[PDB]
């Protein structure tokens, strides 16, 4: 049976199935919630490279998907487009009815290419992937969500903004995946599980402001010298 | 049972985002054609760790997604609305799906106030 | 509260068109092969302004757009069907979502015949 | 919440949420209806240059369907085919299951251009695109409709002809939008709000039997001379 | 009513196939990504014609066709999910939709235990 | 109203909607089943000249789908790619979440043309299409269905092989359809109704360990010689 969460003696507790409590009043269905949790708020790593192994492909199994009525501001969401090494696509269109994530104070946004062996993209350790008020079992593409899980409640009677971070990728989805942030669409750092949002930005503004963009018509690659705490608490530059 | 938070960590904090149904507009703005585009519905609210909530319902979110998973599983329905109005039903089966026997156990009738009125009379 | 028609003008007759559920078929027309068509599945009828319900009808309507609307910006459901078994569920929770204190205002239980029965004992 | 009509005291009245009946008896799911009402039946103007600017387009609101079991009888309906001036279509198909509505004695068929500018077509009051026993927020391409409300209820316990009349508009959706009725496809009567239905199938039928008609290649448009009760209670023609 | 076989021939075991939505799994199966595809999610299993149950289902479904589908062709739904919720509402309605009437016949309360503890004080 | 199932007196009997019986205990949602059950299991005849005979093509009457939860393993299936003489497809493709009937010991799967005057294929005596949990009104391209009835419960409180058979069609849905039993795609046996699964297979079997396959480029078609239970109880060859 699906838990059903209940406030008992100033706690949080999963309501007994096989006890029955006439002292627990349910007056209106108002009174029942369906909410989702990020998984940023149990301190999963929330990097590119780290986010991204923990999805994968799978044919064989239908996309399931579960409605949810209040969410959690995420530090972090994704927006994925991957094609296989032919261009044809490996994430499907959004369905009808399907938006990204509401609130995301930075999106990822992944293009690159991967072998994609398999019909849909699961989350490997079954959590759910987080679009608007919508829970799904896969990936969509080019639609920003949250990793997280869902919860349902018995409540008791009685500004925003988003950036941005663009990413390249090949062999997505491997145990070699290679990774380029990308500051224009000819200049791109090295990636690093290491690298924070913010130290990303910085990065970008300091490369603009210090003139070393590609002056050429080719690629520009940068490599950042070498040189335990969650977010609520080619050439080289030295 | 009890919520055992297990997680490595807990953001004690909940910035949390939803919609609100009832409401009641200002003048015109619940016309569809005058009112909020779909990134302007969204009510704010800020929830506090009072009573370990937050820990609670973080661990208890994890520790649903099994049940979930396999109620996904062995449905047909694409998109699935009904999970909080078939609990509902189901709260007022498990209360009111049988004869109610007076004082049992799995009957809540208060007959207290009706007892008081048959000894005074 | 009641029904304040005022809208500049109101048919007070209602010439209405539905559809039934039971309707007990002749021979073999429930069989979608041999049935009507989408276009002949209809029933009529005509229903006058007999205790002004028709003009109040037309007040209700209007009056429920608002929260209607409300309703369906808030949901993500693409064809919304289930208002009617909600409140239906809503009328059950109101009356037996608690414990039903006998001879109090929020409990609908009779003990006349029960009071009565105990006194002839 | 969403207002529940109930009868007490001989008069249809608002059921009071904060307030308890327990003589109120609801004892199957058949006893609650919703009904849908028609904007006619409270004295709005039904033609066409009237109905039109009650409608309008508005892009980033998602359509909105919901479902009622009980209609009434229409006297006007309306089903549209706009493009904009570059051939593409305004209004979206009718999606699956979404037919037209099913009791109209006339059914306004306008075509023609407009600058169409938003994804779909909402009711400026707020009121419903009335279908086949579905209420819309936006208006089907090619789907008949008439304009509505619905209401929901609590009951106590216990032939058909249609005609269709076809225009050609420009600047559909405008200020200064121009409309013409059609007799055949080359012979239009500049249209006026006061043209009645009645009225225009007898100035169709007296133009075909006068022989009015175009008799070249070209189109003939005629210019009706200028020579407060509801519906239930070029050249010129003088 | 009671159930008459009226078919030509009745097999009287059924083997049938179903899904369950409680299994709990053995390790990391609930998980989509690792768990069994869309043809491997059924359980199986085996009934006799004990109180003669099989050949009146088979009965049953047969006589159920009718009404079920003039359900179904005035219904605009294009998949029909909610008919066993809605046959739960109408149990609890046509028990609890009204004031209970204690001893009437159209009241499930028991006032046994209550009318001996009122005889004993 | 739609009958629900109840046991009384050790029988199933049709719940009194007008009767209440305060007895009856229904203490969770989860006693509430539906069920589907093979029109095999009622005696009709199951191959394939009889089974089609069963179905019809109409217009005007959109398709209709319910849910069940509960199936019975099916002896015989059936799965149709059916095209007119033009090479119109005449059935529609499954819609996103219909798939095939879960337990088939064997599955006709036809092929052929038809005239297919109606848009779509329905049970002439109002049976449905058992597909993986959802019944159907009509029937789907190319998905395996068997053919069924579905019951409603209130249940008192407390390896798998498969075969493809394939066949050739012309006239389908007709008075005078002609069937043939591909053997390979140059062998065929001119079908009748007596022919049961198990005969199919065995006549396949002997006629690939007796040579009498086609050794040339075009079609040979075989012609079986002359020479009341049910399933749980050219040229010529004599
Ligand atoms: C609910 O919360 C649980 C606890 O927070 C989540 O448990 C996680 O489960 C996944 C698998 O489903 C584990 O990932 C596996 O890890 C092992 C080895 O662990 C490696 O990583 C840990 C980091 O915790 C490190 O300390 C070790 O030295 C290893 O390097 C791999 O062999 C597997 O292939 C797989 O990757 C997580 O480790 C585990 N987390 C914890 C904190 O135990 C559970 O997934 C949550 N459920 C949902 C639906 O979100
Ligand atoms: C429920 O019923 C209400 C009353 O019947 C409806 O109220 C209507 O609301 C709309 C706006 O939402 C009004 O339209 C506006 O009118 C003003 C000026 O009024 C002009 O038209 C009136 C005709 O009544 C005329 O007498 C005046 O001299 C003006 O020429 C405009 O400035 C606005 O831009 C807008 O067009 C209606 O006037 C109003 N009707 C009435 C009778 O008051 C309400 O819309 C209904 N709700 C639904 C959902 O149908
Ligand atoms: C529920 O069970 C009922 C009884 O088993 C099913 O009744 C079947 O209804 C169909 C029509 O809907 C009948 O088919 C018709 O048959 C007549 C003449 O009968 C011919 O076939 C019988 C074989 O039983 C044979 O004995 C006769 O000599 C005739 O050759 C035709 O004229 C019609 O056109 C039509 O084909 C079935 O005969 C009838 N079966 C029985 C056993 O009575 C009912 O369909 C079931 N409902 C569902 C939804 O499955
Ligand atoms: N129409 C109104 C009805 C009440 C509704 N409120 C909530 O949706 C809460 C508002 C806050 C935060 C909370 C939440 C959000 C995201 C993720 C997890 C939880 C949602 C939980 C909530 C709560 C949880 C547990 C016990 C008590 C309260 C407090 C309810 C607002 C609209
Ligand atoms: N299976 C049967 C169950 C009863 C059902 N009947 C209605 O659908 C009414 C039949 C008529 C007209 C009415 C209506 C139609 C269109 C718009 C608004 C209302 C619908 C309202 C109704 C009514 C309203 C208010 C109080 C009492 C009755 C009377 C019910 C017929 C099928
Ligand atoms: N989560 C669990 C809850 C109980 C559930 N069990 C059933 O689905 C039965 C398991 C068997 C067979 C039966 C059936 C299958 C196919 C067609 C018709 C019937 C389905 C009927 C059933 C039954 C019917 C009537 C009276 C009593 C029992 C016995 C129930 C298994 C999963
Ligand atoms: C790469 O993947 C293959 C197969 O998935 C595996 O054998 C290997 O260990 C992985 N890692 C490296 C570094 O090659
Ligand atoms: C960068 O590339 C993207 C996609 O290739 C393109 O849309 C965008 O216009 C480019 N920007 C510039 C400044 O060329
Ligand atoms: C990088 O810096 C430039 C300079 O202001 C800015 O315009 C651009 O948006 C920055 N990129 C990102 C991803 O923030
Ligand atoms: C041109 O590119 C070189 C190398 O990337 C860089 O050093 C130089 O500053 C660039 N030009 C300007 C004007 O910044
Ligand atoms: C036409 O529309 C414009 C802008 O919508 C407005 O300025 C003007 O008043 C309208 N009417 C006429 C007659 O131009
Ligand atoms: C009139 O025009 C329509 C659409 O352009 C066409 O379908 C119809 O056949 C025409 N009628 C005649 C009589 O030409
Ligand atoms: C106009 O009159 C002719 C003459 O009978 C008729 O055939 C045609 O249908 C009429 N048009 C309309 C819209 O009624
Ligand atoms: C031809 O057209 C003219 C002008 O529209 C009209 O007067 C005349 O009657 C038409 N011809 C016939 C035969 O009606
Ligand atoms: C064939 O079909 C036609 C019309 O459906 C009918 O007249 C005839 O009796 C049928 N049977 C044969 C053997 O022609
Ligand atoms: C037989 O025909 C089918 C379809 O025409 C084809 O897919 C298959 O490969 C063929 N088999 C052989 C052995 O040629
Ligand atoms: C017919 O026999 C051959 C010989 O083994 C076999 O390979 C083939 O699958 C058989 N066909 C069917 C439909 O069983
Ligand atoms: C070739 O075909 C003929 C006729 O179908 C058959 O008699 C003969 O056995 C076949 N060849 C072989 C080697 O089986």
């Amino acid at each position: 049976s699906i838990p059903l969460g209940v406030i008992h003696n100033s706690a949080l507790q999963v309501s007994d199935v096989d006890k029955l409590v006439c002292r627990d009043k349910l007056s209106s269905t108002n009174q029942l919630r369906s909410v989702g949790l990020n998984l940023e708020g149990n301190g999963v790593a929330t990097d590119v490279p780290s986010a991204t192994k923990r999805w994968g492909f799978r044919s064989g199994v239908p996309p399931k998907v579960v409605n949810y009525e209040a969410g959690e501001w995420a530090e972090n969401c994704y927006n994925l487009e991957i094609k296989k090494p032919d261009g044809s696509e490996c994430l499907p269109a959004a369905p009808d009815g399907i938006r990204g994530f509401p609130r995301c104070r930075y999106v990822h946004k992944v293009s690159g290419t991967g072998p994609c062996a398999g019909d849909f993209a699961f989350h490997k350790e079954g959590a759910f992937f987080l679009y608007d008020r919508l829970a799904s079992t896969v990936i969509y593409r080019g639609t920003t969500f949250a990793e997280g899980v869902v919860a349902f409640l018995i409540l008791p009677q009685a500004g925003y903004y988003s950036t941005t971070i663009r990413y390249q990728a090949t062999g997505f989805g491997t145990n070699e995946t290679e990774y380029l942030f990308e500051v224009d669409n000819l200049t791109y750092v090295q990636l690093e599980s290491r690298f924070t949002p913010q130290f990303l930005l910085q990065l970008n503004e300091t490369i603009y402001t210090s003139g070393k963009r590609s002056n050429t018509t080719g690629k520009l690659i940068w490599k950042v010298n070498p040189e335990e705490w969650a977010f609520w608490e080619x050439x080289x530059x030295x | 049972e009890a919520i055992v938070n297990a997680q490595p960590k807990c953001n004690p904090n909940l910035h949390y985002w939803t919609t609100q149904d009832e409401g009641a507009a200002i003048g015109l703005a619940w016309i569809p054609y005058f009112g909020p585009a779909a990134e302007g519905i969204y009510i704010e609210g800020l929830m506090h760790n009072q009573d370990g909530l937050i820990c609670g319902l973080r661990q208890l979110a994890n520790e649903t997604t099994q049940a979930l998973q396999l109620f996904l599983r062995a449905t047909t329905e694409l998109r699935t609305f009904s999970i909080l109005n078939r609990k509902a039903i189901d709260f007022l089966l498990q209360r009111w799906g049988g004869t109610c026997h007076i004082l049992g156990p799995d009957c809540c009738i208060e007959p207290a106030d009706w007892t008081k009125n048959i000894t005074d009379k």
